[PDB]
């Protein structure tokens, strides 16, 4: 129960807190409690208890008696058939443990009352109240409001302006120029070379012009349609000239 | 040869100015030089129409729009005050962090802890507002919409690699219980004028 | 927690590919594969020998597992399954190692062409290769465009969200006549297409995009200008008079 | 107190082990994500304490 | 024929540029647009018409496969890191163990546009060595995911000249629309989240630009579509706990 | 009870600020105030590291960063003020801009009023050294697409409807003109070798 | 909902978890009403229409 012990200070931390919190006469009850030097969470369940096993546990002499005593009990030859070795080397430190363990639960008590007393310092339990029930009434009704219309979810409040910030005056000084420089000789390259399709491979620009079928079958159509009559392959290059040869019969 | 203010009190407004809040936790030389002399750095701004807003507790100063009598309000308007006014839909949101951010302090120990909220967390919270958009990619993508805007007013940090976010302590001074009631009139009027 | 669960996955599996299938039938329904004849899909089951050795030792295992003998019986009948689990591992690319533990090898795949009113197949493609190599490509480049529509369809929705997609030599074994209508099926889906093409079939896409990427080396620095048709042609007649 | 980070790790180490098995619902698209988000499952379960 | 054009872009995000620093064979910056009614990269075989995918197909998948119109039924021959160094391998003649172009301390970006609507997505990332090292460790990545039509890669490349990998966290900070993973597989999941679509359709989208070697409809729907999800390596475990 | 600055004056310097120049031709009576007390606004920018150039002759007003001593660091940095070093085409864009300013100057004298120039003048110029990009339709865009970066900067304004941009006074500070004039000698003689 | 996120030790979400039992109870009460009804009744929340159509043509006629 080293563990309980220091939920229970939690606890005890949450509930004096609230009782500062939500009383209205703060002044009274803080005076009473920071001029004095007692503990200030004093938990007398599980928290008293650890108090007095503090005290039985500070004793010397029964402690290192234990653990020589621990030692001999650990080294008899049936304690190993007894016991495994994370259970025997648990057994054989456990006074150690213990006080580590005291200690550990010691300075959480000590570090939480001085927590608490701060807190009592600053006198900000009055404003967590105010802030509290304020927040609470401004939510609850803004539950009234239409969040689905963007006039409203836009509209402007009222709250103030903190925390404003003066950043980035112009100075016109401020600006700095490129210098001539290996990236800077790069940059011009590149921008010169951009769109730059002299260089380009030749075969590029002939698969670039190509037969367009769309427009041979229009002009196709408005030739038959013109003669109406029954017009032969070989007439048909006559009157139109075909620019790629076959490519153009294949679609004839 | 001339007049000149201290070196550390100039880079201290200078910073002040670039990130507009300066925090214990993160810079804390320059934060205690601003606090050594807060009659210097009100002085330094007072021709740039701002104010210097301190918080001792959390170790935070902030810079606000100082407004002398009656500005025509619309502190917004101030030439150097860059962003927009908050809408409808970030203020939902703010909300939302700040009842976190309150839940985390009133559960704070002494030192930093920079209050963290898995961003898992706000899709319920918003889609009860909100709605359902359909399915969870388009709430998601709806959310972090929402935490980047609020991410330029300071309010929050971008997603970690576990998706969490940092509430900054600016959001205290926001979102604290004066501008808290304004918003509050301010919304019900606009309930009952609606209706 | 093995065995039964690898084989109750990989069933598992193919049932999310039948469902797959049966809802990418409707996507390619509101299109038309012939002016007005539309594609339809089929799966079937493969009817491979090492599957059919499988179920019988699967019943094997499910007879065993009700017989009082200290688990004797149902380990002789584990022992068995494993070991044809591991024969087809060691032969990983086997027809009967492939459709025994891979979910896309137990199920064939067959494409129906059907008629847009009247509801019964005019040419069943059961698996039936049979086809030129253009016509192959037709099905193919058809049957890749209904998948990616649908992919890149958010769920619940018609049209996709990633419009673009890129395709690298897509036909080479079929004539500019049937090229062009991949095309119409491809704008028809919803999707914005953008084509790497080999020096041929620069006037097949002429007819189906308004702009090009020129990419052209001048040793090893490689550059891209991005000129519409009308430009390109320009810049050969300057080549004509160059 | 074990650090969040290395439980993290640990936690995700273990379940791509199993990602094999159905019953644990274990996506192999970012594992560190999903060890990430069980611990958190288990710390506002109030399992174990963040601090 | 023109009226069915205006539907692409409304209801979708298509991609309308890409710009490539230092990428494979692209020295340099180098800008590359697209038109919404579709677009064709031509060129003389080899020059870079494959590169310009593959840059494309990174910013997408996990594990693209790169090279997939020509490799594809066998695994790729490049990678990544050659892209990076700009390896020259099937250009030789006077080979200098293969044309690494860029051996030494070097930074690669490659970002593309998508747009709907006056709606801009911009995909980044940002691939530099410091060192001669060519270890696929030290490599450093930082993906980048913006809205902000201001976030372009020449943004990125000169935040990163001018004070590395700390100027650039710098900067996400203060930069209004602006995302930096600097771990690809949540940039991914964002992507995901954007676009509503799984990890299957981008998968799918690279292996659409390997279709030329396909076959009976088998083979399109086995290789193609309806990625492995296999289950060939659990039962090697399976194998092997049965053993004990 | 205080010493508020004039609410003239502190709407200056914060136009000043925001907008890093004030010209007698926009808000001539903002510039007519800075001239009248120039001591209070130097005054004010003093602890920001920053000052005030005068310039009456072109009647333009900058912010100009008033550093300390800085021995020989031309690197220096100003947390309130980002430095940015434009593009090989945005820095011979200028550098063209700035050139034709000047002779536009001495052309009519110092101090002259709407110095102009032609889209059409400038596209031939940019084709010289940045080379063809591919179509005329290309080359106006690339040059109108570099003219918006500029004015983002302040040099030049928006195309009227005669396809003219003005000058901005502003070119005639510029830090260092120097490597402007070099770039430009580097891009003439990179061109006549090869012509 | 709304209530259930608020850091009070249970109050807000106490008063509203009241509010909708004391909904329920009024509608128990009156265990005839309509209101009460749709509230408490799985087939009183949806209406029911009948519609007679063309076995070809698919509009409603
Ligand atoms: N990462 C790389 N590995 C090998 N060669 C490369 C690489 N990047 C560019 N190259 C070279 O640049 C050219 C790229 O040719 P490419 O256009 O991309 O292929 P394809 O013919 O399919 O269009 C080739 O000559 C290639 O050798």
């Amino acid at each position: 129960d080293f563990r309980r012990v220091e939920d229970s200070w939690r606890e005890a931390d949450r509930a004096l807190r609230q009782s500062i919190i939500g009383e209205q006469y703060h002044r009274g009850d803080i005076v009473e409690r920071l001029l004095n030097d007692q503990d200030a969470l004093l938990n007398t369940p599980e928290g008293r208890v650890f108090d007095s096993f503090q005290q039985q546990l500070r004793q010397s002499s029964e402690l290192k008696a234990m653990s020589e005593r621990l030692r001999v009990i650990l080294s008899h030859p049936s304690a190993s058939d007894a016991l495994n070795r994370l259970q025997r080397h648990d057994l054989r430190w456990l006074v150690k443990r213990l006080v580590d363990e005291s200690q550990t639960v010691l300075q959480a008590r000590a570090r939480s009352e001085r927590d608490v007393r701060g807190f009592m310092k600053t006198g900000l339990a009055a404003e967590h109240h105010r802030v509290g029930h304020l927040l609470n009434e401004f939510l609850n009704l803004a539950l009234k409001l239409d969040w689905q219309r963007q006039m409203i979810r836009k509209q402007e409040v009222p709250l103030p302006a903190v925390g404003v910030a003066v950043t980035g005056i112009p100075a016109i000084e401020r600006l700095r120029f490129k210098e001539v420089d290996d990236e800077a000789e790069q940059t011009l390259d590149l921008s010169n070379h951009a769109a730059d399709l002299t260089q380009i491979g030749d075969d590029f620009w002939d698969a670039f012009n190509g037969l367009d079928r769309e427009v041979l079958i229009q002009q196709t159509l408005q030739l038959l349609a013109k003669e109406n009559r029954p017009v032969g392959l070989a007439e048909l290059a006559e009157l139109l000239p075909p620019a790629h040869d076959l490519e153009t019969f294949a679609v004839w | 040869s001339e007049t000149r203010t201290l070196q550390k009190i100039r880079e201290a407004t200078q910073e002040l100015l670039k990130y507009g809040l300066l925090e214990e936790a993160s810079k804390p030389n320059l934060y205690r030089i601003v606090l050594s002399h807060p009659e210097e750095v009100t002085r330094i701004l007072e021709p740039l129409d701002l104010d210097i807003g301190i918080d001792e507790i959390r170790g935070l100063l902030y810079v606000k729009v100082r407004l002398d009598e009656t500005p025509a309000q619309d502190e917004w308007a101030h030439p150097l005050v860059r962003r927009q006014r908050l809408n409808l839909e970030q203020s939902l949101l703010v909300a939302i962090l700040r009842q976190h951010f309150v839940a985390w302090e009133q559960e704070s120990g002494t030192g930093a802890s920079q209050a963290q909220i898995a961003i898992d967390d706000l899709l319920p919270q918003l889609q009860i507002y909100l709605g359902d958009p359909g399915s969870e990619s388009k709430e998601r993508t709806r959310l972090l919409t929402l935490l980047d805007q609020l991410k330029g007013h300071g309010l929050v940090t971008s997603p970690d690699a576990h998706e969490r976010i940092v509430i900054r302590p600016i959001i205290a001074h926001l979102a604290d219980p004066i501008n808290l009631q304004a918003l509050l009139a301010w919304l019900r009027e606009q309930i009952a004028q609606q209706t | 927690d093995g065995v039964t669960q690898l084989l109750s996955h990989i069933e598992h599996e193919v049932l999310v590919i039948e469902e797959r299938l049966n809802e990418l039938n409707e996507t390619m329904f509101r299109v038309d594969f012939q002016p007005d004849r539309y594609l339809r899909l089929d799966t079937k089951k493969v009817v491979h020998e090492s599957l059919r050795t499988l179920e019988k030792a699967q019943r094997q295992l499910n007879a065993a597992r009700f017989v009082d003998d200290n688990g004797e019986s149902h380990y002789k009948a584990l022992q068995v399954l494993v070991a044809q689990l591991r024969d087809a591992c060691e032969r990983n690319r086997t027809l009967g190692a492939k459709a025994l533990l891979d979910p896309r090898f137990r199920l064939e795949f067959a494409v129906s062409v059907m008629d847009r009113q009247s509801g019964n197949v005019i040419e069943s493609r059961t698996g039936s290769q049979g086809g030129s190599g253009g016509e192959k490509e037709i099905i193919a480049s058809y049957v890749l465009t209904a998948s990616l529509s649908y992919a890149l369809c958010p769920a619940g929705s018609r049209y996709p969200l990633f419009g673009t997609i890129i395709l690298d030599e897509a036909f080479s074994r079929s004539s500019h006549a049937v090229a062009g209508r991949i095309i119409a099926a491809l704008r028809e889906f919803g999707l914005h297409a953008v084509f790497i093409t080999p020096n041929k079939e620069m006037r097949l896409l002429r007819d189906h995009t308004r702009s090009a990427i020129v990419v052209h080396r001048r040793g090893q620095n490689s550059n891209m200008a991005s000129l519409s048709w009308e430009e390109l042609e320009r810049h050969y007649q300057r080549r004509g008079n160059a | 107190g074990i650090p969040l980070e290395e439980a993290i790790q640990s936690l995700s180490s273990i379940l791509i082990e199993h990602v094999s098995q159905e019953q644990y619902d274990i996506n192999q698209d970012n594992p560190f994500l999903q060890a990430s988000r069980e611990l958190r499952e288990w710390i506002k379960r109030r399992l174990i304490v963040e601090r | 024929m023109n009226q069915v054009s205006g539907l692409a872009g409304k209801e979708s995000f298509i991609l309308t540029r890409i710009e490539l620093f230092n990428w494979g064979g692209f020295h340099g910056l180098h800008q590359a647009a697209i038109h919404q009614d579709g677009t064709a990269v031509i060129g003389p075989t080899g020059s870079g018409k494959t590169t310009l995918v593959d840059a494309l197909m990174t910013l997408l998948c996990a594990n693209p496969r790169y090279n997939l119109a020509s490799t594809g039924g066998h695994e790729s021959d490049r990678d990544l890191i050659s892209y990076v160094r700009g390896v020259s391998g099937p250009g030789d003649g006077g080979e200098g163990q293969s044309h690494i172009a860029r051996p030494g301390k070097t930074v690669t970006g490659i970002a593309a546009t998508l747009e709907r609507e006056g709606k801009q997505v911009r995909l980044g990332a940002l691939l530099w060595f410091d060192s001669t090292s060519s270890s696929v460790t030290d490599m450093k990545r930082l993906w980048l995911f913006s809205d902000n039509p201001g976030q372009t890669l020449e943004h990125w490349l000169n935040v990163y000249h001018e004070g590395g990998t700390r100027l650039l966290r710098q900067m996400e900070k203060e930069a209004i629309g602006l995302w930096t993973y600097p771990n690809k597989k949540q940039y991914l999941a964002r992507l995901r989240d954007f676009f509503e679509v799984g990890e299957n359709a981008f998968t799918l989208l690279n292996r659409a630009a390997g279709l030329k070697q396909l076959n009976s409809i088998d083979e399109i729907f086995r290789e193609l579509v309806l990625d492995d999800h296999s289950a060939f390596d659990r039962a090697a475990e399976v194998a092997n706990s049965f053993d004990g």
